[PDB]
């Protein structure tokens, strides 16, 4: 059932009439000062035996050539990223030969049936508060959250509460509920979400200490301190 | 639909504009406003072309290649000395206010602007007054801000709120002193801003996070990956 | 002067003391005649085509057929909302007809309108006018105010069962927002830009509705129409422009105005007969017939009717037929100059040659009267008056703002080249460098 | 007018002597900025050319280059024949104070030409030098 | 400026320099090596220089022992003066505002006018 | 520190009344706010976006486009002078140059007090009484310079 990814890109003995596909320009510059700090002799240039790219300029980029996987978009009078326009058939469409990347699967002949175990509605239980979760595009991903220019751009770890639920426990927006995960009192910051529903806590995943398995979890010992 | 530049007969799509036409067959216009997926506005009036609508036509018409729908049957002059010397008119009068900050611009080599300047093949200054000049607003991390180097193509408000559906970029100003950004300063707030250092032909929307730590195009070692 | 009812058929109804007309006074001399008989004893096809019989020309500077515009609505049933639009801005200089046919004959424009809505079945219209003009919109709100009380705006409009309701839209003071298209962007609450024709705004204009803008002069061309007649119309001069316009002399004239005359009389007739001529002391030099954006023309062209296409022959354009007067004291590199900078800095900034080419001339100018002028400025004015004319630009007020630039080049090219005196230096020398010396 | 514009030299007597020789079917004539007529020919027809110029009345005494070119990524080939290599002769004529360049257009698989060195001794230096930088044989 | 057009035109490849920029707004190089084992002083770094900042001056006796030590960096080639041309500065002409350098304090370059302003 | 009004809300909900689009009334929204307060401040074009609905960059941009919706702020008085073709043949010159010599400022400079706001502005519309000037909602015609000092003592 993985059979596809052979078919995502040609192996490393493709080539353009003999020749590789360049990583970099053709103007590529400093190749012979680049490393002379280390050494003054320039080395072999890494070779590439996975794919059928190489680390040099000596390959084919032209817009014209019958491949699908595309380093940078360069033609001749053409620099900016409108330069995309001459390696399409047309022009907004789809790239020409073809786009990269093959689907796994095809559409079944027959589907599935009902799934009959519909959900019970919400009812909420006193103590334990269910964990909703707030999805952030800068900061809910493990890898992103690390990048140190993300850190000016996410905003601050908020638990998101009701109006109803805020009054009566007596927080308000701006003062700290510490709420306890398995041996973890953890405090927060209060935002207040009218949006909502009673009985939930809103909560960041993706954050630092917030994972996103925390998502439909309980969350009893919610004080404010 | 059949058109005919030049002399030569194209088989083209009869649902679309000329001048996408005429870049898929590979022919060089000159082009700021249009993009593929925004569409047409006929603002940067760059794209003209010499229009026939006889095989036996003398005149013509400057005709907007992105606003004429190539149809069944137009004879269009590319390389023509009126309409080239229109774009090249029009090259010069987006840079009467341009500054000189090609060396220390993110986008060096890597700018629109730059290959249509030398596409149209102006080299030759003869405005001698001042230029007008902005302030800069700051966008947030990620977007650094140059409005000197703006040419008012309206790319940035087309695809900000037409398309990205954001809300805090607009255009404000004057008949000259056009400004394209936001009604004070602080971080652009839309998940799709970061389109706007490749939607932008000129250096004004650049990568704050690539100017860090800048290198020039051709310094670049590419790879494609997801 | 005097101003019968049959070769003045919107001046007629004036007052002595120069104030306005109201609805028992209007309705008195013959008023809401033909909108009673539009309203009773007509339908809208037949209003418009005797609205196309008649040969009414748009009077807003173009000269369109505008029954020809009303017939270009869509005939589908499925769009009953419809919007007529009134251009009452005038934001042209020179321009001072819609001042006077506002501010004292009001009820004129609401009757003249009340049949175009009809003869669109229009479901709502909008004055769009300029903010300069108070007493004008007080007038507009009182007619108004008067003409829905006594059963002619609103509901049920003498029984025949229209409806129709009737808006003052007060502009913030662009000269751009009289152009229609850009008059239904800032009617929308948007910037003044205006559209791309097509789509014309006949049949996709104001919120995506059928939309039909027409000058004030038009809407108060039609009521004389509707009750007097066509072939009445068609019968005020021996003109292949049939109605009477508003036209008048103006600038360092003996008696500046405005007056109603056909078609087809001579511009000396109106400086002279009307205006007077020239004042104490004063010669003639050059008129322009039709405001600021018209081109110049001579004592030669003064004997020359006043006609769309008679003026539009020896190189120039009717316009609104309001007159300027340029005397020999007024240099012209100064007042080409000023219009220049009124041109540049009203533009809506929109398309690139305009914009970015109307500040290059205003600065050329600015040298040439200072008398800084170096040599391939002249050259540089021509190309930007050749690349700035029809269909380079995206609409039509750059051509309008370069056509008395050429103008002036072609007959007064002896004080532009006055205006040269330095040589051309765009380069200085850097110390180091040896420049390059092109022969 | 220039001397840089693309002249596609039909004006010169040696291509009438051509198509009145060879037929108007036997090769294709380039239009470049060279300044020289630019004949491509068939490869069976090469020697015969080469023989037909060496023996005019004011003829061809003159092999002034011999070399191949790889036109295997060339994207703009309008008006030229199918190749994916190709092997160009310049030859001078001093008493007619002309030239010309025969191009003869070679496969990927078939790349073996005709030798040149009978009709031109000096073309052996050549032929090493296009078999050893393009692989091109010289039977 | 650290624009890189010396390192691109170079036709051996023997610059090497990263963009820093200052507290102010100003770019400078990081680094700035040159390979002068590798240089043919061809004088195309100079030619294509905007800001006449890479000069080849009249100096030859250039003898080494070891062509590591042939690699100069920013310490070695950076003067404590103008060179050969003495009254040029590229800051002066170009349109961002960097330390004592207000927007419209350049060359040919007038103040910015506010959206804002009344003034039609 | 802004905060809309009573009468401000309200008419200019009135205004949205008009239209079949509450971005239409943006521009008499505008008009309101500069009558009311002499001009558009900057919390005045977040107001004008909450009540409409519009987003903020298109009430700056409606706000920044006319020349009569002022978003700087002003005097007192707000003189509006025409420099247009047919005044300059009348000369308008003089009478900048009067109105120059009196209040001791430039054209788009205000006065240390606060009193006038010298402006030019487009033509008038009464180019047969030319040159004209308009003050606040007063018209002006057949101007001469010396009549500036008596004319500019009816606005203290
Ligand atoms: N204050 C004033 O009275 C001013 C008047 N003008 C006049 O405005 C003119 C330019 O007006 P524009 O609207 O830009 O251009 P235009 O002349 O193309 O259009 C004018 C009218 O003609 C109609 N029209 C023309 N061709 C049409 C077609 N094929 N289909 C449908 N409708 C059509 C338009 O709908 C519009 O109502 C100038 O020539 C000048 O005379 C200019 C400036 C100020
Ligand atoms: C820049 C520009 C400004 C214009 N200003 C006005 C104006 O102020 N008043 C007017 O009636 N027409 C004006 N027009 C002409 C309009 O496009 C159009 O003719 C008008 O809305 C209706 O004209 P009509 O009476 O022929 O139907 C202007 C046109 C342009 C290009
Ligand atoms: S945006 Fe382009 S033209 Fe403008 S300074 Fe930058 S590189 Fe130069
Ligand atoms: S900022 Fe860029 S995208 Fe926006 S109008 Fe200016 S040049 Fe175009
Ligand atoms: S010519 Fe262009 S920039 Fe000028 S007013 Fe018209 S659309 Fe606007
Ligand atoms: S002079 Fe030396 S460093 Fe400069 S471009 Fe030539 S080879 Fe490169
Ligand atoms: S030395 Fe000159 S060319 Fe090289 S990066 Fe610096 S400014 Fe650019
Ligand atoms: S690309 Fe057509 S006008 Fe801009
Ligand atoms: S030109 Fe001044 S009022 Fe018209
Ligand atoms: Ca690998």
């Amino acid at each position: 059932e993985l059979a596809g990814i052979k078919d995502a890109a040609p192996d490393a003995t493709f080539r353009i009439r003999g020749q590789k596909l360049a990583r970099e320009p053709h103007r590529y510059s400093g190749r012979t000062a680049m490393r002379a700090n280390i050494s003054v002799h320039e080395p072999r240039q890494p070779q590439d035996i996975d794919t059928m790219f190489t680390f040099s300029m000596e390959g084919n980029n032209q817009p014209t050539a019958h491949r699908s996987q595309v380093p940078f978009a360069w033609a001749p009078g053409w620099n900016s990223p409108q330069a995309w326009n001459k390696f399409q058939d047309e022009v907004g469409g789809k790239l020409r030969f073809g786009d990269p990347g093959v689907r796994l699967f095809e559409t079944s002949e027959n589907g599935l049936d009902y799934f009959t175990s519909v959900p019970a509605r919400f009812q909420p239980q006193d103590g334990k508060w269910r964990i909703a979760p707030y999805y952030h595009l800068f900061g809910s991903d493990e890898l992103s959250q690390r990048a140190p220019v993300f850190q000016s751009r996410m905003p601050q770890p908020y638990i998101k509460l009701n109006p109803a639920d805020a009054a009566k426990l007596g927080v308000n927006a701006g003062t700290r509920v510490s709420f306890s995960y398995d041996g973890n009192t953890v405090t927060l910051p209060v935002e207040i979400a009218e949006g909502l529903t009673a009985g939930q806590v809103g909560l960041p995943m993706g954050m630092s200490g917030i994972a996103p398995v925390l998502a439909g979890a309980h969350l009893e010992d919610l004080k404010e301190a | 639909a059949t058109i005919h530049v030049d002399g030569k007969e194209y088989e083209v799509n009869g649902a679309d504009n000329l001048l996408e036409a005429c870049l898929s067959l590979g022919l060089d216009i000159p082009y700021f406003c249009w993009h593929p997926a925004l569409g047409s506005v006929g603002a940067c009036r760059q794209c003209a072309v010499k229009q026939y609508q006889n095989a036996e036509d003398t005149r013509g018409r400057l005709v907007m290649s992105c606003m004429t729908p190539a149809s069944d049957g137009t004879f269009i002059s590319i390389d023509d000395e009126e309409a080239k010397q229109f774009r090249e008119s029009v090259v010069e009068w987006l840079m009467t206010n341009h500054p000189h900050d090609c060396p220390v611009c993110e986008e060096g080599g890597n700018c629109h602007l730059q290959d249509m300047t030398v596409m149209t093949g102006h080299s030759f200054r003869r405005y001698r007054f001042t230029k007008r000049t902005h302030r800069n607003q700051d966008l947030g991390p990620f977007i650094s801000h140059e409005m000197n180097r703006c040419i008012a193509c309206y790319r940035c408000v087309r695809y900000y709120k037409d398309y990205a559906g954001g809300t805090d970029l607009g255009v404000y100003g004057a008949h000259d002193n056009v400004y394209f950004g936001r009604p004070e300063d602080g971080t652009l707030e839309s998940e799709f801003s970061g389109n706007l250092v490749e939607i932008c032909p000129t250096g004004v929307f650049t990568d704050k996070t690539h100017s860090e730590r800048y290198n020039r195009k051709w310094d670049m070692q590419f790879a494609p990956s997801i | 002067i005097i101003r019968t009812p049959e070769t003045h058929p919107l001046t007629w109804r004036l007052r002595d003391d120069k104030q306005p007309v109201w609805l028992d006074e209007y309705r008195s001399k013959n008023g809401y005649e033909g909108a009673r008989k539009a309203l009773t004893g007509l339908s809208p096809d037949e209003i418009v085509n005797q609205v196309k019989d008649a040969g009414l020309k748009g009077r807003g500077g173009a000269g369109f057929s505008t029954g020809l515009k009303w017939s270009l609505m869509p005939k589908d049933e499925s769009m009953n909302i419809r919007y007529l639009l009134c251009n009452a801005d005038e934001m042209e200089p020179g321009t001072y007809k819609d001042r006077l046919l506002m501010e004292q004959l009001p009820h004129l424009l609401v009757e003249g309108m009340l049949i175009s809505a009809f003869a669109l079945k229009a479901y709502r219209g909008y004055i769009f006018l300029r903010g300069e003009y108070i007493e004008a919109a007080v007038n507009l709100r009182r007619a108004i105010a008067e003409a829905t009380e006594a059963g002619l705006l609103g509901k049920n409009i003498m029984g025949t069962g229209f409806d129709f309701e009737l808006f003052v839209h007060t502009g913030a003071g662009r000269y751009i927002c009289g152009e229609e298209t850009a008059l239904i962007n800032s009617l929308e609450g948007r910037r003044a830009n205006p559209r791309s024709k097509p789509p014309f705004p006949a049949t996709s204009g104001a919120w995506g509705k059928p939309t039909c803008v027409n000058n004030v002069e038009t809407l108060c061309n039609v009521p004389a129409i509707l009750a007097n007649g066509v072939e009445w119309y068609q019968n005020i001069s021996k003109s292949k422009d049939a109605g009477t316009k508003l036209m008048g002399f103006s600038g360092r004239v003996k008696n500046p105005g405005l007056w109603e005359l056909p078609f087809g009389t001579t511009a000396r007739e109106i400086l002279e007969d009307y205006a007077g001529g020239m004042r104490d002391g004063l010669k003639f030099k050059a008129w322009q017939p039709g405001g600021a954006g018209t081109d110049f023309l001579t004592e030669a062209h003064l004997d020359l009717p006043m006609e769309f296409e008679s003026i539009g022959k020896a190189g120039s354009r009717l316009g609104t037929a309001l007159a300027m007067a340029v005397d020999h004291e007024i240099n012209m590199v100064s007042l080409v100059r000023n219009l220049e900078e009124f041109f540049a800095r009203e533009s809506c900034g929109w398309c690139t040659p305009c914009r970015d080419g109307l500040p290059w001339s205003v600065k050329i100018l600015r040298a040439l009267e200072r008398g800084e002028g170096q040599p391939g400025d002249i050259e540089t004015l021509e190309q930007l008056c050749r690349f700035l004319g029809p269909g380079k630009t995206f609409c039509a007020h750059a051509p309008g703002a370069v056509e008395p630039l050429q103008s002036a080049i072609k007959y007064f090219r002896e004080e532009f080249e006055a205006g040269i005196k330095q040589p051309f230096s765009n380069t200085h020398l850097i110390n180091g460098i040896q420049p390059n010396l092109l022969k | 007018e220039p001397a840089w514009q693309t002249r596609d030299h039909l004006d010169d007597p040696v291509i009438g002597e051509l198509r009145n020789r060879f037929g108007p079917d036997a090769f294709t004539v380039q239009a470049t900025r060279t300044g020289v007529p630019v004949v491509w020919i068939k490869r069976e027809q090469l020697l015969e050319v080469g023989d037909f110029l060496k023996k005019l009345p004011k003829p061809y005494v003159m092999l002034f280059d011999l070399h191949g070119m790889d036109e295997r990524l060339r994207t703009h080939r309008e008006g030229l024949p199918a190749a994916d290599f190709s092997v160009f002769y310049h030859l001078i004529s001093i008493d007619r104070n002309r030239d010309i360049m025969l191009k003869v257009a070679l496969a990927e698989n078939d790349l073996h030409v005709p030798t040149f060195t009978k009709l031109f001794p000096n073309a052996n230096w050549y032929e090493r030098e296009t078999w050893d930088l393009f692989g091109i044989t010289f039977d | 400026v650290a624009c890189n057009l010396c390192a691109v035109a170079c036709p051996v490849g023997c610059i090497s320099l990263q963009k820093a920029e200052t507290k102010d707004g100003r770019w400078y190089p990081e680094f700035f090596r040159i390979n002068f084992s590798r240089c043919i002083f061809c004088g195309l770094c100079e030619e294509a220089c905007p800001t006449t900042a890479i000069q080849l001056t009249p100096d030859f006796e250039m003898g080494e022992y070891k062509r590591q030590d042939l690699v100069y960096e920013k310490e070695d080639l950076l003067i404590s003066g103008p060179g050969k041309y003495p009254e040029y500065n590229f800051y002066r002409m170009a349109g961002m505002a960097i330390d004592g350098k207000d927007k419209g304090e350049a060359e040919n370059e007038a103040k910015p006018i506010d959206v804002k302003s009344l003034l039609p | 520190a802004f905060e809309l009004s009573a009468a401000e809300r309200e008419a200019i909900e009135h205004e949205m009344h008009h239209y079949e689009d509450p971005r239409a009334a943006s521009i008499e929204a505008l008009k309101i706010v500069q009558k009311q307060r002499g001009w558009v401040p900057d919390g005045a074009i977040h107001a004008i976006a909450d009540v409409l609905g519009i987003p903020a960059s298109d009430v700056e941009g409606v706000a920044t486009f006319y020349s009569q919706i002022f978003r700087q702020p002003v005097g007192r008085h707000v003189i509006r002078y025409c420099d247009s073709v047919v005044c300059h043949i009348n000369g308008y010159q003089g009478i900048q140059a009067a109105l120059e010599k009196k209040l001791n400022i430039k054209p788009g400079q205000t006065t240390f007090d606060g009193r006038f706001t010298l402006l030019p502005t487009c033509c008038l519309g009464n180019c047969d009484k030319g040159p004209n000037m308009m003050i606040d909602e007063d018209t002006h015609a057949h101007l001469t310079p010396e009549a500036i000092p008596e004319l500019l003592e009816r606005y203290k």
